[PDB]
């Protein structure tokens, strides 16, 4: 009847499932912190196209081939300005975070392509996609007039169900480990004091 | 950019508190060259040390001071150009809610402490003196300042006290173990401090501009890959500033802070006790053997 | 049994096979976890009689315990790099083959750290400063490794295989 | 009464701000007089223009955007020559060192910005500023005639006031480790002395 072996295992277990979501929600705060610091200080706003247009700058891009593809073709840059009406003044328009750190002269980037011409055909039709919009519909758009007011995106840096499974999974842990520990001193206390019947 | 004034606030109240209490010292002994002290013994010294309850004189001051150090945690990850997060936020407001308590316990200990100068001079007094007035200056000028803070860690070093008090930890051998262990983990946390303000700030020399953007959590990493003697160089200070701390923590590290021998002899200290009190269990039955037992 | 450490391996090793056959897709998760099952080979040199004295078996099992937590402490590298940080929406992962993170184990826990190959992620460099601070100074650090070391080689024999058509004859009392 | 333990201590970190003062000031040595004993070579002199205009040359800089933006965009190459009325002989003006440094083709470089247009103004009024100044207007400009007879500056390389600041700090950390000592030796020995009445 090893019993008081498996017991001390069980609550040391607790113990270390306690101490694990405590400190696994630490660290995962020091790291979001940063992220989500920033795009909460990135306002949701309503902006308004101004022009659509090529700059006669061209960039390069690099494609895929399979087997770690080094493939590389240039594209011809657009560029969009919008009114932000929260600040009644010109921002460009950048779509996301990604695109405006991989090229921030240029408003889009094509998916890259193996031919010149597939670049070429998807950048001008996203240009004529937005040719068809330069007027008054208000588009919901992100912008941070805290520490960078220059540029506005269409999407968040973040997918907050990302977020909250990087809190709720370790919280879970924390949860399952005080009741493994709260349970289990009945199991081991009460037991021997209701057996001694 | 002002940073100096930060500075001055700290220089100037230890080298003058220690020159005032001097002088003091000084005049009584010119005196006979020329020729409420009741309420201190009262008032506060009753619940700060060896009295119980004493909890809120020591358990609070630690958790407040983990609170400040997790505070700079929060802090030195911002590129520090915020003007809205850093006032009326989870930043200085509660920061100086935080530090107001030390300058209320740091007044309570001087009153207390009899010997003015060797209180003075005490390292815990001199972790006050690098930390408080820094913070006056930044609600006063409305202007957060990433500076010494870090040496809120040097507090975690009585941490066995909190557990001694509380009746978590058991043999005295045990009480050395963590006096040990916590003696590096707040040596690690205060030299990746001054790693983290000697990169982020240049060499003065040229014109400040040769710094370099570590994070608090790369001058952790890199005392570790540097200490153990692993030295990937993923991560490695570049200013000569740098270079002289990299250089001082190397030689004073490995052979004086390590290269102890009680480390080993605390460890098997551990191993030998053979128990302490025998919980008497009720219901069973007990008897006690003793004489020639082999 | 049930928080016992081989039933352990079972719980993170046999569910995902499972739902991997029900999917009809592979998962390169924790399976690495059963190079753990190497612990226990002392028992099978011992039980087929290959394996001689309780020294011999001490040897092998600190030598089978070292040889499996450098495979499952490269496992888990393995995973945190080849998936990035989740604040980083899993952009900065690196691409190391599971032999790359069994020689950045090697060359850092000799304490070479060649820095041609090292951790990038903030989960990695975390894994990396507890495997250096874990793996020096109490898993290494033993002192038994050289007193089994040097306890191998005190052993004067066990049996005379007595060979047939020689002769023999024995000696004792006070030899010197 | 305590004294003796606290005395010590106060002798120890005198000596401990006397050593660190004297180290201190030994090692601010070392690395400013690289910087200074250049730039003491460097002398004040008049200078004139000759002429100023863009070698049709076209050159990159960095601008910025927020979040560590590596944003890039050229600027055409402007040049102005002097004489030198201290050699009278040509030098290029160059403004300062980390100019000079960054770019050593051209006299100028404008702040980069988001847009060429802000570049191209830049450039454009600074070489219209300089096109209203091309004669016998003595300009008081920096010149390394011992080992650079090239190139001449508006500004030196340091502000002597952090040279001056990083001298007298430790200097005042050593003055106060020795007025710490001298004070504390008469608070100890002859405090006794005075008690013994
Ligand atoms: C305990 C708290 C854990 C701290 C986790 C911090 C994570 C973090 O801040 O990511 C940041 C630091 O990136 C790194 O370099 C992480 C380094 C991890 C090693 C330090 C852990 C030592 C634990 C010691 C405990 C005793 C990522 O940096 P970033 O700004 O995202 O970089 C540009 C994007
Ligand atoms: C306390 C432990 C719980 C951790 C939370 C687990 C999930 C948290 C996040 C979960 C993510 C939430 C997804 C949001 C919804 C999707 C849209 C997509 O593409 C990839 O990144 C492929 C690989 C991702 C996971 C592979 C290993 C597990 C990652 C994590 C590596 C192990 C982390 C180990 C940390 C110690
Ligand atoms: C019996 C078990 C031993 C099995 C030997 C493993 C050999 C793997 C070789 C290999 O996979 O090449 C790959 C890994 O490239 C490397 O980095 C190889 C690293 C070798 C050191 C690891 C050996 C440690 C032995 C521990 C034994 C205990 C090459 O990578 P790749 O994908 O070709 O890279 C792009 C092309
Ligand atoms: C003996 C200790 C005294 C040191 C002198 C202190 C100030 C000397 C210089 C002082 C500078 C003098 C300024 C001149 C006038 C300004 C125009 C501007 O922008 C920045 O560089 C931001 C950060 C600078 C300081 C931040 C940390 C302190 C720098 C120093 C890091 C700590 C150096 C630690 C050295 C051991
Ligand atoms: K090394
Ligand atoms: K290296």
């Amino acid at each position: 009847t090893a019993l008081k072996a498996g017991e001390d295992k069980s609550i040391r277990l607790g113990l270390f499932l306690i101490i694990s979501g405590v400190v696994s929600l630490f660290i995962f705060g020091f790291c979001w912190l940063s992220p989500a610091l920033q795009d909460l200080q990135a306002t949701e706003a309503n902006c308004t196209v101004l022009s659509v247009q090529q700059i006669g700058e061209v960039f390069e891009c690099t494609f895929t081939c399979g087997a770690d593809c080094r493939g590389t073709s240039q594209y011809p840059c657009v560029q969009v300005y919008v009114n932000n009406s929260e600040s009644n003044s010109r921002a460009l328009l950048h779509s996301d975070e990604h695109q405006l750190l991989t090229n921030p002269k240029c408003s889009y980037i094509p998916p890259c392509k193996r031919e010149n011409q597939k670049n070429l055909e998807s950048v001008m039709n996203w240009q004529q996609y937005w040719k068809d919009e330069i007027g008054s519909q208000p588009f919901t758009c992100y912008f941070n007039q805290h520490q960078r007011p220059d540029d506005v995106l269409l999407h968040r840096t973040h997918d907050e169900i990302v977020l909250l499974h990087c809190f709720l999974w370790p919280l879970v842990t924390f949860v399952v480990g005080v009741l493994i520990v709260v349970l289990t001193i009945c199991a081991k206390s009460l037991a021997v004091k209701a057996e001694a019947m | 950019r002002m940073w100096w004034a930060f500075l001055a606030s700290s220089m100037v109240t230890f080298f003058g508190g220690l020159f005032i209490i001097l002088l003091w010292r000084t005049l009584k002994y010119l005196w006979t060259v020329c020729c409420m002290t009741s309420v201190k013994d009262w008032a506060g010294v009753m619940i700060s040390a060896q009295t119980l309850t004493g909890r809120v004189l020591v358990v609070l001051v630690f958790a407040l001071s983990i609170g400040a150090l997790v505070i700079y945690f929060i802090d030195s990850s911002n590129p520090i150009e915020s003007c809205q997060n850093f006032y009326k936020d989870f930043t200085l407001q509660i920061d100086m809610a935080f530090n107001v308590f030390f300058l209320l316990y740091f007044g309570l200990r001087f009153i207390a402490a009899n010997d003015k100068l060797w209180f003075w001079l005490e390292v815990n007094s001199v972790v006050d003196f690098f930390t408080v007035p820094p913070v006056f200056v930044s609600v006063y000028l409305n202007r957060s300042w990433l500076g010494l803070r870090f040496l809120r860690a040097l507090r975690l070093i009585q941490f066995s006290e909190i557990l001694q008090f509380l009746n978590i930890l058991k043999t005295s051998n045990s009480i050395k173990l963590v006096n040990l262990l916590s003696i590096f983990i707040s040596t690690w946390l205060t030299a990746a401090g001054f790693i983290h303000l000697v990169e982020n700030s240049g060499d003065p020399w040229e014109n400040f501009q040769n710094n370099q953007a570590l994070t608090y959590w790369e001058c952790v990493y890199l005392l570790m890959v540097t200490m153990s003697t692993v030295g990937y160089g993923d991560v490695y200070a570049k200013t000569t500033l740098g270079r002289l701390f990299m250089v001082f923590f190397i030689l004073g590290g490995l052979a004086m802070f390590a290269s102890y021998v009680p480390e080993i002899i605390e460890l098997i200290g551990n191993r030998k006790k053979y128990g302490g009190s025998y919980s008497a269990v009720s219901g069973r039955k007990h008897i006690v053997v003793c004489g020639h037992i082999t």
